[PDB]
RNA sequence: GAUGUUAGGAGGGCAAAUCCGCCGAAUUUAAGCAUAUAAUUAAGCGGAAGAAAAGAAAAUAACUAUGAUUCCUUUAGUAACGGCGAGUGAACAAGGACCAGCUCAAACGGUUAAUCCUUCGUUUGGUGCAAACCUUUCGACGGAAUUGUCGUU
RNA sequence: UAAAGCUAAAUAUAUGUAGGAGACCGAUAGCAAACAAGUACCGUGAGGGAAAGAUGAAAUAGUACUCAGGAAUGAGCAAU
RNA sequence: ACGGACCAAGGAGUCUAGCAAAUGUGCAAGUGUAUAUGAUUCUUUAAACAUUUUACGCAUAAUUAAUG
RNA sequence: GAGAACUUUGAAGACUGAAGUGGAGAAGGGUUUCUUGUCAACUGUGAUUGAACAAGAGUUAGCCGCUCCUAAGGGAUAGCUGAAAAGUGUUUAAAGGGGUCCCCGUCUCAAAAGGGAAACAGGUUGAUAUUCCUGUGCCAAUAGUAUUAUGAGUUAGAUGGUAACAUAUAUAUAAAUGAACUCCUUUACAUAGGCUUUACACUCGGGGUGCGUUUUCUUUGCACUUUACCU
RNA sequence: UUUGUUUUGUAGCAAUAGUAAUUCGUAAUUAUCCGAAGUGGUAAGGACUAUCCUUGAAAAAAGGAGGGAACGGCUUUGUGCUUUGCUACUCUUAAUACUUGUAUG
RNA sequence: UUAUCCAUUUAUAGGGAUGAAUU
């Protein structure tokens, strides 16, 4: 068998099983199965075990800008009532 | 190939955009280039 | 360069008009960018800025007026409403936290924890 | 059939939604471009990626004093929309050229 | 009982070190191994908070008796469990930290549900430059509730 | 005095953020990561996962000028 | 017989628990202030100091399966 | 060009030999395309070349696709399991459409080769073309009210033909009443075998044009002599 | 209105486009583009015939039929329906105008 | 038989004597 086991199979190998996720970005969401390896993208769930320590690090809430966490953060510090600025002048 | 979904036409885009050199003036105030043929974006 | 200071007295629709002149101003500017120039490359900032500012001028007073429409009234739109953590607004407030069965409050009123000085 | 005693969200700030300055950005030159204006009054504008061929008309309406017969896009491997817009023959490309820059 | 894009609201997801529930192994030890051990652990699934859980005795004692829970020092590697092998193993008392008690149900009040809530309001205040807040008692119009609200202990 | 319920404190904290300390480590150490590090890169994928700090006081002293060179460079009676 | 091409750096009896022996030290029918408190203790001080104006451990007695 | 066995042009000699290193596409790649530069490294010899490096540019659609349909199938709704996570999909549902209350009825995804509204030619760019240009069409929409015209029919719904069936030729065959409710058909189908018909290709002979051979021979050898969808 | 003869039309698209020529200028003119046939490689269609314990998808969408629901318009009177009086009507494409969110991709 | 269980369909007339079929 020229395509054989080894190099003559790797010819055939064209046609992702996984394409790129719709809320991971990560290239894992397994096309014929309709399910992200990293997510469980259709289960509203994120898939993160503990068994993954490497795993939960890489995506956990510090890592990525946290758009309306940083905001929030340090307001409990200055205890401002909301809707109120400074002082004029 | 020659028939891309909207998204991927657009993450292509964005990949070739970073592809560029660092623009020189800058570096009288780069090691994340990648060359198509030898290291996949693995879309 | 038109400072904020300014536009809060003017009305809102000259504050449109003026945005629209700015917007304008910007574009011709983008134009000119894309053509062969760098003469005026540099005032596109400037402009943005000025436009940037026209626009929180006009928000403010958008949102000033929306507060004076909708003040008091029991409900209001979520926007004007205590935007604050979901748990705080969750919580009971402090009143409804005090409130006490009547007896307990009777008890309290009558045996309140007393100053008594030891010596 | 709702009858909402207030509405729930209610956006008091002038629309994020793109007017006619950011829908179209600028014309291009570059030599294509150059040579459509030329020959067949045909005006080339790099455009929003999210302009439609109906908005991009409206724009050009509104922007210059331009009919557009027709409106070709494509989108730009660099996320822009490149608006090819043929005039009705009342108009010439080159004097529009000339009145924008 | 269905039905509603009815009016108003709530849940869902992220994060987990501590925490609460389940669910639940095996490597390992026993110089083998099967009960044991690992371990009521890891992984899995769910759920909270600045802490959680526990908590006001169907408790311990057998004393001259103590007196919710938690935690520390200890009791104690003890009583006990265990191919009584390997190994596992508390509790009370004692000394501290800290200390806080309570309300439903049931009993009672029918010369009358006194309760409770939604919507609409009304008019004294207080801090604020505004924004908002803070409280003040007063009715209506709705309902809920006698298949039980409120007071009394 | 079971078969209903609540409850602060002493207690815990390898998570996050912010402080402060050290008979700690000193770039093959210390976090995987002192640096555009969970980055590059590999794996279809679950995942795997680096290397890489130091000129000088000052580059607002980063190599002018001349000669030889196609140029790189080299040389200098030239230069910081 | 095996390992060693060369060189540089890294690179292996450690730390805790509890027991024992040895030796040092204190006190000695006692000893150890354990938690915790207290102080005119507060960069060091997370140490040091103190112990209320019969706690507990081990020892001081053994032996028995045991009431003892 | 500093420098040329492997850059370019010409002249030879060769090969690929229409089951092609030829034209088109799919998957996959992702700007590798293109021009202008250009040589530190890379292009396992050289290199002035390059799919390298740098600067810019480049992808135009009602008709080509996707988009719609359903297929093997997938994910869900109801429940029902299960500590949940998940596992099953009418099993005991009060599960959106069509007509003027009755009558139907899970939803959704799954084909860039199945089903399917409609496009052809020539020209044009450094790089795109059934996508731009010129020309010529085609398809589907096209709300109401009011005029206009166009033709039909009636003075409430044409005629012909024995029949098989035909007939609206108005710019354009537009119009031949039709509801509920039904019943068909198209969509819509295997493989083999030859037979036939047409187009395409190839070829032959003649006419016309040009080029080639010409010591000798050759009314000669070669090229071109074209015709699209649409009506 | 049907028969005879002739001249056109590459049936329209269409020669204005292509091709091969020929010149002339520094883009324009001209001449050409047409009379017979064979081979049966490829494709498609046709009518068939044969094989099967194999009989060879579905739906969207469209069409046809069956059926006979409903039925002119305007004006006047009474509580969408009934009565009374008059004759241009019901379709049908195309254009045009006007309000209704801006009524073509 | 009423629990339970199975089947059947649009949950379609209570028990006995090779056309059309709907308002
Ligand atoms: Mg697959
Ligand atoms: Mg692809
Ligand atoms: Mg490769
Ligand atoms: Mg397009
Ligand atoms: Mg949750
Ligand atoms: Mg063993
Ligand atoms: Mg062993
Ligand atoms: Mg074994
Ligand atoms: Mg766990
Ligand atoms: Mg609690
Ligand atoms: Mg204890
Ligand atoms: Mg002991
Ligand atoms: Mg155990
Ligand atoms: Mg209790
Ligand atoms: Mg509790
Ligand atoms: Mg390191
Ligand atoms: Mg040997
Ligand atoms: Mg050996
Ligand atoms: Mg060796
Ligand atoms: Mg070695
Ligand atoms: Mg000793
Ligand atoms: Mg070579
Ligand atoms: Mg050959
Ligand atoms: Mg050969
Ligand atoms: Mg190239
Ligand atoms: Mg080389
Ligand atoms: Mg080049
Ligand atoms: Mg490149
Ligand atoms: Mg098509
Ligand atoms: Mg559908
Ligand atoms: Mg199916
Ligand atoms: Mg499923
Ligand atoms: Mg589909
Ligand atoms: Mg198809
Ligand atoms: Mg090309
Ligand atoms: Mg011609
Ligand atoms: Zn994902």
């Amino acid at each position: 068998g020229k395509a054989g086991k080894g190099t003559g199979s790797f010819g055939k190998r064209n046609g992702k099983t996984h394409f790129l996720c719709l809320r991971c970005g990560k290239r894992s969401y397994h096309l014929q199965k309709k399910k992200c390896a990293s997510c469980g993208y259709p289960s509203a769930k994120k898939r993160r075990f503990n068994w993954s320590v490497k795993a939960k690090r890489r995506n956990t809430t510090g890592t990525g800008r946290c758009r309306y966490i940083k905001t929030l953060r340090r307001k409990l510090k200055n205890k401002f009532t909301e809707g109120s600025t400074p002082k004029p002048k | 190939g020659s028939i891309k979904r909207f998204r991927l036409k657009q993450r292509l885009g964005k990949c070739r955009r970073q592809n560029r050199p660092v623009p020189h003036w800058y570096r009288l105030k780069n090691t994340k280039r990648r060359h198509w043929r030898r290291t996949k974006l693995g879309l | 360069n038109v400072k904020a200071y300014e536009l809060r007295t003017l009305k809102k629709k000259e504050l449109l008009d003026k945005l629209d002149e700015l917007k304008k101003e910007l574009s011709g500017l983008r134009i000119s960018k894309a053509l062969g120039n760098s003469a005026k490359n540099s005032k596109i900032h400037g402009v943005r800025k000025n436009v940037a500012r026209v626009l929180t001028v006009y928000n403010q007073k958008r949102k000033m007026e929306l507060r004076q429409l909708y003040k008091n009234k029991k409900f209001k739109p979520y926007n004007l409403r205590k935007k604050l953590t979901k748990n705080k607004r969750l919580q009971l407030s402090p009143k409804q936290k005090a409130a006490m069965t009547l007896r307990q409050k009777k008890k309290v009123q009558n045996f309140p924890q007393r100053k008594y000085l030891v010596v | 059939a709702r009858n909402p005693k207030c509405p729930r969200i209610v956006k008091s700030c002038h629309s994020k939604t793109l007017d006619k300055y950011g829908l179209i950005k600028y014309p291009l030159t570059s030599e294509k471009a150059m040579k459509k204006i030329e020959e067949i009054n045909t005006l080339v504008f790099m455009c929003d990626k999210r302009a439609n061929k109906k908005n991009i008309k409206k724009s050009v309406k509104n922007l210059f004093g331009i009919e557009c017969d027709k409106v070709n896009v494509l989108n730009t491997l660099n996320g822009d929309k490149k608006a090819y817009v043929r005039l009705s023959g009342e108009h010439d490309a080159l004097e529009v050229a000339n009145k924008i820059g």
